[PDB]
């Protein structure tokens, strides 16, 4: 019966209103021998660099926090490097479950217990060859732009598509600046004729790349894009790979962040019957037996492993369907490294992407 | 338009010439509307705290571009970091006055960063131009298990594959280890006799310890090595003739301060002259978003290309790293080192004086040992075999 003062920490005026509904049901939530679930529930102010540990650690200091959630509203993820750097001194372990576990921070500093649930960049090319293989779409091109990590991003893809019995062809790699110019973007991207595209791109950097595909010509008719990277001119013919937990509860979505911070432990009062040191010096130890003591993690029919630095090394996640009606739709599933669709299809039928070349297909009888 | 240039130092005497650099930038120039001024602020010996600084004081006074410096510990990733957070994620340009570890070069951590030195890993792109022209067409390299370490390996071999080489045979420690002795009987058997090493004052200490202990400084085997271990706690037992490296002004501050206000200055004046010039924030409270000019201030950033203090020639283009430094080549005779070797930035440049090699031998030796015995495999057949 071990205390376990769990913390709580919220961004943004919409928990503010259900702050306190979230106690009861976190508390009943997660339930383990030995242990005292006593969460507590604390409202931030702003998503930007701040001073944060002005108040951080003075919330940390004269209480046992033990682990505390991070969760933001908020599409940036500028939060989670500097609550990083925090976390490496205190020696505790922080989780973002939404808005904060944006995108996988690798490498981190040394001895950091930093965790997030979030796809790798590198998770997200093996799910979209998958669909891709029993849907044809042989064809494909690579396109790139100025956004950092761009080098990862083509060797990622060239080292599945190497050394396989289907036989990927590529069409070249694509580089395109928007800062140079209109004239430049468009004609590069028609440089290359194929209706299916990848794309690499910051969030905020899409919207002029969308801008020279209007003017290219590669916007109607039938065409295939790959929003995989960071996250009204927004044509038809968009794709993307998600989390599982894409549309997850509020209540259910802070509970799983608990859980894994929580019930991981358990197993460390199975050997024997902590972290406090902010604001104290003269006490370093080691922060590296924690990645190891993380591993075991399942529930909601999921299985959730940590790799050392830390993300989903088992992402059972879906695959959105394309969207039309402003809507995230989600048609593909994978689990157990099983590959797995709703909307099962051979060729190019109705509805479901119809074929560009209406003059240059043919039906043969036999 | 008041324009700040601010930067973290080390010690109060190191500051006071930071106002001198900064006041010469005034007069230096014919900007008329341009003002520059000066924030000083010490290093507070505790990471926690450490942001508080930087943020009440350094953030608030709307600083353009922030210089850093080496801490006063001999070795620790303390004042860097902090610095490259907080700033580092308002897209305000840091620039590195005595910034050389590798890992701050990945762009996804440390968005923006600035160096005005080259890190560790570009060692590796000297010593294949030396290792080629003296044949050296064998080695055995001893890296060992940290994140700068792999760094440094894999330059050395991107690179290789033009001449079609797998490097012979690659050894990886692991990082505070003592006795490394074991596994230094795979560095003895190969053909090649040039060792190449690349680790830290601790990891070279067992590595020289027992060099000698296992005949491996003698006659016929060179040693090609790192910066790091030439000279520190790890000269008790160095081998004689060792050809290292160095670089010049490595330690001086007050030449490095200056050439990094001299890259600004000129910039500042690049700023003013086009539209939507926002000003970078004000407070470190108040403003919740990132400011509009983002990569415009870092692409005129890393494009100044003049000749301007003791170094000249600044290039800082691509990550962010130099270009055509000026490197040293020295050897170790009798416990003192006196150097020999002159890097320009193109190609080694020796000397007159005599090269003597590691066991007290003259003549150029190569990394190559015939193997005296063969292994021969064969198979079933009725008429051959």
């Amino acid at each position: 019966a071990r205390p376990l003062n769990v913390a709580l920490v919220f961004s943004g005026p919409a928990y503010a209103a259900e702050a306190a509904r979230l106690g009861p049901a976190v508390a009943a939530a997660v339930r383990s021998p030995g242990l005292d679930v006593r969460p507590v529930a604390l409202v931030l102010n702003g998503s930007d660099p701040r001073s944060l540990v002005l108040q951080l650690c003075d919330l940390l200091s004269g209480l046992r926090v033990h682990g505390v959630v991070f969760e933001d509203d908020s599409r940036a993820p500028a939060v989670a490097p500097i609550l990083d750097f925090l976390s490496a001194q205190t020696s505790l372990p922080i989780v973002a479950v939404h808005g904060g576990a944006a995108l996988v921070l690798t490498p981190k500093e040394k001895g950091s217990t930093f965790l997030q649930l979030g796809s790798s960049t590198e998770q997200q090319l093996q799910v979209i060859f998958e669909v891709l293989e029993e849907y044809d779409w042989t064809s494909f091109v690579a396109v790139t732009t100025r956004a950092p990590g761009h080098r990862a991003f083509l060797s990622y893809i060239e080292v599945l598509t190497d050394g396989s019995l289907v036989g990927w062809e590529h069409r070249g790699a694509l580089t395109l600046d928007p800062g140079a110019g209109e004239a430049v973007l468009s004609a590069q991207l028609r440089s290359v004729s194929a209706q299916i595209r990848l794309l690499f791109c910051a969030r905020e950097e899409a919207e002029p790349v969308f801008r020279a595909a209007e003017e290219a010509g590669l916007t109607g008719s039938g065409y295939v894009w790959f929003m995989v990277g960071p996250q009204a001119p927004l044509p038809a013919g968009l794709f993307a790979v998600r989390s599982a937990g894409w549309r997850d509860d509020l209540a259910r979505r802070v509970a799983a962040g608990v859980a894994v911070v929580a019930r991981g432990a358990q197993a460390l009062l199975r050997d024997y019957g902590l972290g406090h040191d902010c604001r104290a010096q003269n006490r370093t130890h080691r922060g590296e037996s924690l990645h190891r003591y993380f591993m075991n993690i399942t529930w909601d029919n999921r299985d959730y492993s940590f790799n050392e630095d830390g993300f989903l090394v088992n992402p059972s996640l879906v695959v959105i369907s394309l969207t039309r009606d402003r809507t995230w739709e989600v048609v593909g599933s994978w689990e157990q490294q099983t590959l797995r669709l709703k909307y099962p299809l051979w060729s190019r039928y109705g509805r479901f992407l119809q074929p560009v070349d209406d003059t240059q297909h043919l039906t043969v009888a036999t | 338009k008041i324009v700040n240039i601010g930067a973290v130092l080390s010690t109060r005497k190191h500051e006071q010439m930071f106002r001198e650099a900064v006041n010469q930038a005034n007069k230096r120039h014919g900007s008329w509307k341009i003002q520059l001024n000066a924030t000083s602020v010490t290093h507070k010996p505790n990471a926690i705290q450490m942001a508080l600084s930087v943020c009440e004081d350094l953030i608030s006074s709307q600083v353009y571009a922030i210089l850093v410096s080496h801490p006063p510990t001999p070795n620790d990733h303390f004042t860097p970091t902090p610095v490259s957070y907080t700033a580092g994620f308002y897209r305000i340009p840091v620039l590195g006055l005595t910034t050389r570890m590798s890992i701050y070069s990945d762009k996804s951590i440390h968005l923006s960063f600035l160096r005005t030195v080259p890190p560790y890993s570009h060692q590796s792109s000297v010593w294949f131009e030396m290792m080629r022209v003296y044949s050296w067409n064998h080695i055995i390299l001893l890296v060992s298990d940290d994140h700068e370490g792999r760094a440094a390996q894999k330059r050395l071999e991107t690179l290789l594959e033009e001449r079609e080489s797998k490097a012979e045979k690659v050894l990886q420690f692991d990082p505070g280890t003592k006795n490394v002795t074991a596994l230094l009987m795979e560095a003895k058997e190969l053909e090649a006799r040039v060792i190449i090493l690349s680790a830290s004052e601790d990891d070279a200490a067992t590595v020289y310890r027992a060099a000698a202990m296992l005949n491996m400084t003698g006659s016929g085997y060179v040693w090609l090595v790192g910066e790091r271990e030439i000279s520190g706690n790890a000269l008790r037992y160095a081998p004689d003739g060792i050809l290292g490296l160095q670089l010049i002004n490595g330690k001086n501050e007050s030449a490095h301060i200056s050439d990094a206000v001299g890259v600004v200055a000129q910039a500042v004046h690049e700023l003013l002259e086009k539209e939507n010039i926002t000003d970078p924030p004000r407070g470190c409270v108040g403003n919740t978003n990132i400011w509009k000019t983002g990569p415009l201030f870092k692409r005129v950033l890393m494009s100044s290309k003049y000749a301007d203090g003791v170094t000249g020639r600044v290039e800082f283009n691509e990550d962010g790293d130099r270009k055509f430094a000026n490197y040293s080549i020295m050897n170790l005779q009798n416990r003192k080192l006196v150097q020999v070797g002159i890097y320009n930035g193109t190609h080694v440049i020796p000397n007159d004086r005599k090269i003597i090699w590691p066991g007290g031998e003259t003549e150029k030796p190569r990394g190559y040992q015939m193997s005296t015995r063969l292994k021969i495999v064969t198979i079933h057949q009725e008429p051959f075999v």
